[PDB]
């Protein structure tokens, strides 16, 4: 019998795809410990994900102190040389 | 021009297509009742309710002796399928339903036509070629709690779709797997009001006893208390003496719109399916009347409209001549048509229609659309004055 | 607990047949496959090396405070062996997430019985058909 | 049911696919006599061999050597695969596991099929080339029709490995169009008309390497032989009579493969189940031959 | 004319409901094995999209379609095709604009 | 084994209650009611005496390697007793295709418990419990 | 006297058939509740040997 945590299910799960969308998402580093629950790490088998930041748009938004120009906001790999 | 399709089509199945267990949700839909299944009861009936007319041109041109006395091709037809309202309305439904309504040409022992007989359409899915016609039918259905499958040839089965995913699709399209979410939100919701309904729609007596503070009280203390205030046994106008240290609080009943929740998933559901939102019992003000109202009604008569051709077509093409070519002396060629009746006629719109216009209709015009059989005498039949004037006028 | 298939690795299906599953509350984080133990109230934990601690197997992988699926007796599990292992043997936990013989063991009794041998650190098939405690 | 995500329009959704594990060739119904029984046990007929009449004296008593008859008996077993979901699982799946798990559950019950066929086949086979090395190609196919002429059978059919087909398509009479007669085997390899059209053969049934029972598999106790055409002493092809080795199914409702879905009374589970019974045996054993590494 | 057309009424519809979908209609013309005039048949639009030269006119067809097998693809002269655009972009355009895709935000924005 | 009403014999049913019904390849012929342990890898065989072979009770006669059903924990069954047993004995497989008594054999531990008794060869009604393996 | 027969849905005996997809068998059962108890005892006699 197979259930929806059991291992050779979880990628049938739309919510383990999903979960581990958000995860590179919301991440900024590889770093799981800092960023995840245990129970997620476990539940969404984290360790297997490409989590490392590269997938989160705050990686690339420019968030300065100071914005006299309105630069805040921008994000970088939607300029026109990249 | 080539003679065969030189455009290809999407086809054979290379997930995201039809199964039978799919058939099985439209029969789950179709035979669990509740609302669902009246509204899609009620398209069937709109499209298909009104019964029929079959029509050839040039019928008389056709008069031929059939088994030693004469008939016109009409007349055979009608003979050939005497409950034919009966018929349309069943196959007109399951192609509503189903991707496709199906069945046999069946004949009596002697050889001669007996019925059309449609199949259960939720026991039978298509097998087509690359050009997407289809070659084979495959069925499988319950005996004895398993799946007996057999295959037929698409020789002598046919089958209509009045939902096309385009004019060379074969397959068709089931309303209700179009809309399986909309079914499935609407069914959600509706479970969830009625239990909501149970705990919050009413008032209930919550009993705190002891003081905040004091003394603790324990379960088999409850239980006599219980008994003195059990709303199995109290009656309208039961009093109650009590120490001050007893309250008799009420969890009240907890306001929710759920009206305003049932209005509105009817309203989703209606639209999906097409219907005007008037058919699932729900009013609304500023669509009642006025051309607000003109347009939704002109709306659903062309959707009605265009099923009914969809239909006519399809059965006349692939049923009525087909019979006609294989049990009949009538040159099966012949101009036939089969007329389904527009259920929101109304006869008194026509009525002042006639007395305003009539004076450029011809008296078969005028009987055709005020439904009675066309005058007998030929000249009558084909002139304006009304025959009553004629009647007169000859007296006269 | 794993089969490999080309490039691929899968897990196994643990359970094999059984209706005997009963939901705990994970006492440490487990992997599916381990057998466990009461070690709370309604609370299971992974089983130590010798008797006297079996409820059943983990059907998933969990952190420690979920919600667990267990495995109990009358179930027949694939269950990962620590060492060789033939039909008919009764085995027992091993300390170390697997299973292992009685005759192996410093006890005397298993909780399963081999239907299926298999190698060291390998995949039996095994009837659960008892549960240890604290007997002292 | 209640889905936790909304799929959204233009195909700005979630990767919705399952890609495929590998799938066994399956043939047994096309390249064997099939049965389909009555009863679970039963029984088929068997006449003894031609002889020669007797010479004997003018006015002499005629002796008796009338036809006599055994059967040989099959004896159908149930193959079953099964399959238990949450509901949970249902719900939240990418694709409908119940459709997939009765997909799966009935090719569990064809390639069973398929084993049963292929181990009797390859068993109790009465007659064997052994090539030896050497002349494995089409030399080795006629070697083996003689084999069964040689016992006063035709065989019509063969079942091959992988390896043996690898082989015979690197065969020079087949290989080259000049002695061949076509390059259907050059071009389209297994799908060339005359690879079912050689050496008198009119049907050829091309296996999997996985099917025939090494008894390594649960629940099965294997077979006699080697399966293969790659070491000394493997058996890689079958050469046979088709009208003489019987597949038998039996099925209690219907006449084949039962699939059944459930949902059980207590638990939330849903389930889909198969069964069928088959046997398969010999009417005669010496119509048929193996080819031997 | 109403012979040779005798169910222009769906025909018309169908071609004309593409045709506010898909940026086009399109479709053959074909005959009977004695080569007489058949039906004029719609193509499935979302399979087909045209070539066009510098003028803007349509020279060829490109078709793929699902199989058993996966896609298949070809390429088809604009000789025997015809096609009909009601969402030009301009009075020159034979390509024409989807009003979906057109309007991909504002039915996005109502799911959401 | 047999039942009788007026001149007839009838064959008793094995099972009374109890779904937990198995199935296993036959090591040897086997009969109706006999207790079989695990010859082999998911093969079962006639018990010998004296514990460490009970996995269940074959349900009806089969020859040498065919599948076979057996009942075991948690049945309810009809088994022939090789001599006089009363409600409360624990039972065991006998070495002789009957049950004995725990308190008859060398072991100390039954498979079953008899609920009606019987005397030696007749049928009594008994409750499986526990299977038994190789401890070593 | 009166043979009392209950039963906790419908009116009479309960009698299941129903199938077992796991094990491929057709279990019949049947069940019903009943008793029997005089109102007046005093109303019979037994005729003994
Ligand atoms: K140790
Ligand atoms: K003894
Ligand atoms: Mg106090
Ligand atoms: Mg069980
Ligand atoms: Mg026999
Ligand atoms: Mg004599
Ligand atoms: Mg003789
Ligand atoms: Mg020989
Ligand atoms: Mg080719
Ligand atoms: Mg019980």
């Amino acid at each position: 019998m197979q259930l929806r945590r059991s291992p050779g299910m979880r990628p049938m799960d739309r919510d383990w795809h999903q979960e581990r969308a958000r995860a590179r998402e919301q991440a900024y580093s590889s770093d799981l410990t800092s960023q995840f629950s245990e129970s997620e790490i476990v539940k969404y088998e984290l360790d297997t994900a490409q989590i490392d930041g590269s997938d989160n748009p705050r990686t690339y938004i420019w968030n300065r102190t100071i914005d006299l120009f309105g630069m805040n906001g921008t994000d970088v790999r939607e300029l026109r040389n990249r | 021009a080539s003679s065969t399709p030189q455009t290809n089509v999407d086809s054979m199945g290379g997930g995201q297509d039809l199964t039978f267990e799919d058939l099985r949700d439209i029969k789950d839909v179709r035979d669990s009742g509740g609302q669902v299944a009246q509204l899609m009861d009620y398209k069937a009936l709109l499209n298909f309710g009104e019964g029929c007319e079959i029509h050839v041109e040039g019928d008389d041109e056709t008069k031929q002796l059939v088994d030693g006395e004469p008939m016109t091709l009409s007349e055979w037809l009608e003979d050939a399928f005497p409950h034919l309202d009966l018929l349309v309305l069943d196959l007109g439904g399951d192609a509503l339903w189903y991707p496709y309504a199906v069945g046999e040409i069946q004949e009596t022992i002697t050889g001669e036509f007996k019925e059309a007989l449609p199949a259960e359409p939720w026991t039978l899915m298509p097998e087509s070629d690359a050009q997407g016609k289809v070659q084979a039918w495959h069925q499988r259905t319950k005996t004895h709690g398993g799946y007996q499958t057999q295959t037929l040839p698409a020789d002598d089965l046919w089958h209509i779709v009045i939902n096309k995913a385009s004019a060379r699709d074969e397959v068709g399209i089931s309303e209700v797997l179009r809309n399986k979410d909309e079914i499935q939100a609407f069914k959600q919701n509706e479970a969830a009001i009625n239990q909501a309904i149970e705990l919050h729609g009413f008032p209930q007596r919550h009993v705190k006893v002891g003081k905040e503070d004091g003394a603790p009280v324990r379960d088999n203390d409850l239980r006599r208390v219980r008994t003195i205030f059990d709303p199995r046994t109290t009656d309208a106008n039961t009093a109650y003496f009590t120490g001050q240290d007893v309250d008799v609080e009420t969890l009240e009943a907890h306001n929710f719109d759920y009206s305003a929740i049932h209005e509105m998933d009817m309203r989703n559901l209606t639209t999906a399916l097409g219907l005007p939102l008037e058919a699932g019992n729900v009013g609304a003000d500023g669509l009642g009347s006025g051309k607000p109202a003109e347009l939704r009604f002109a709306l659903l008569k062309l959707a009605i409209k265009a099923n009914q051709r969809s239909f006519s077509v399809q059965f006349v093409e692939r049923v009525m001549r087909p019979v006609v070519r294989d049990y009949s002396p009538f040159d099966h060629e012949a101009d036939i048509r089969l007329e389904i009746n527009d259920p929101l006629e109304d006869i008194g719109e026509v009525a002042d229609l006639i007395q305003q216009v009539g004076d450029y209709m011809t008296n078969e015009q005028v009987a055709e659309k005020l439904d009675l059989p066309a005058p007998e005498d030929d000249e009558v039949a084909d002139s304006y004055r009304s025959p009553a004037d004629m009647e007169k006028d000859e007296a006269g | 607990a794993t089969e490999t298939q080309g490039e691929h690795t899968f897990p196994v299906e643990v359970l094999i047949s059984g209706e005997e599953l009963r939901g705990y509350t994970a006492g440490e984080a487990l992997s599916a496959g381990e057998p466990v133990y009461l070690s709370g109230d309604y609370e299971v934990s992974a089983s130590s090396a010798d008797g006297g601690e079996f409820l059943g197997v983990n059907l998933y992988d969990v952190a420690s405070g979920e919600p667990v699926a267990l495995a109990g007796d009358d179930c027949e599990v694939r269950v990962e062996v620590s060492e060789q292992v033939t039909a008919n043997d009764e085995i027992l936990p091993d300390g170390l997430g697997t299973f292992e013989t009685v005759a192996t063991s410093a006890a005397s009794a298993g909780v399963a019985i081999v239907q299926e041998g298999a190698a060291s650190g390998e995949v039996c098939e095994a009837y659960i058909f008892a549960v240890q405690g604290t007997t002292a | 049911s209640d889905p936790e995500y909304v799929d959204t329009l233009f195909r700005e959704q979630l990767l919705e696919v399952v890609m495929e594990g590998r799938e066994l060739r399956k043939v047994a119904r096309e390249a064997s006599n099939v049965i389909n029984a009555n009863t679970r046990v039963g029984d088929v007929p068997i006449a003894s061999d031609e002889e020669f009449a007797r010479p004997t004296g003018q006015g002499a008593e005629i002796r008796d050597d009338g036809e006599t008859y055994t059967t040989v008996a099959w004896n159908a077993t149930k193959l079953t695969e099964g399959s238990r979901v949450t509901d949970e699982m249902r719900d939240q799946a990418m694709v409908d596991l119940i459709e997939r798990n009765i997909q799966r559950v009935g090719a569990s019950l064809e390639n069973g099929i398929n084993r049963v066929f292929l181990t009797e086949l390859v068993d109790n086979a009465q007659n064997n080339h052994d090539t030896a090395g050497s002349n494995q190609g089409y030399q080795a196919l006629n070697s083996a029709v003689g084999e069964v002429d040689k016992d006063d059978f035709r065989p019509d059919t063969y079942v091959t490995h992988p390896d043996y087909r690898t082989q015979l398509f690197n065969d020079t009479n087949l290989a080259y169009a000049n002695r061949a007669g076509t390059n259907e085997v050059l071009r389209n390899r297994e799908d060339a008309p005359i690879v079912g059209d050689i050496a008198g053969l009119d049907m050829h049934a091309a296996m999997s390497s996985a099917t025939y029972d090494d008894g390594t598999d649960i629940g099965w106790s294997g077979g006699s032989e080697t399966w293969g055409f790659s070491s000394d002493g493997d058996k890689g092809a079958v050469v046979y009579d088709r009208d003489n080795i019987h597949t038998i199914l039996y099925a209690p409702n219907g006449q084949d493969v039962e699939i059944k879905d459930y949902e059980d009374p207590i638990r939330d589970i849903t389930g889909v189940n198969g069964r069928l019974h088959v046997d398969c045996q010999y009417s005669q054993g010496r119509s048929s031959a193996t080819v031997q590494y």
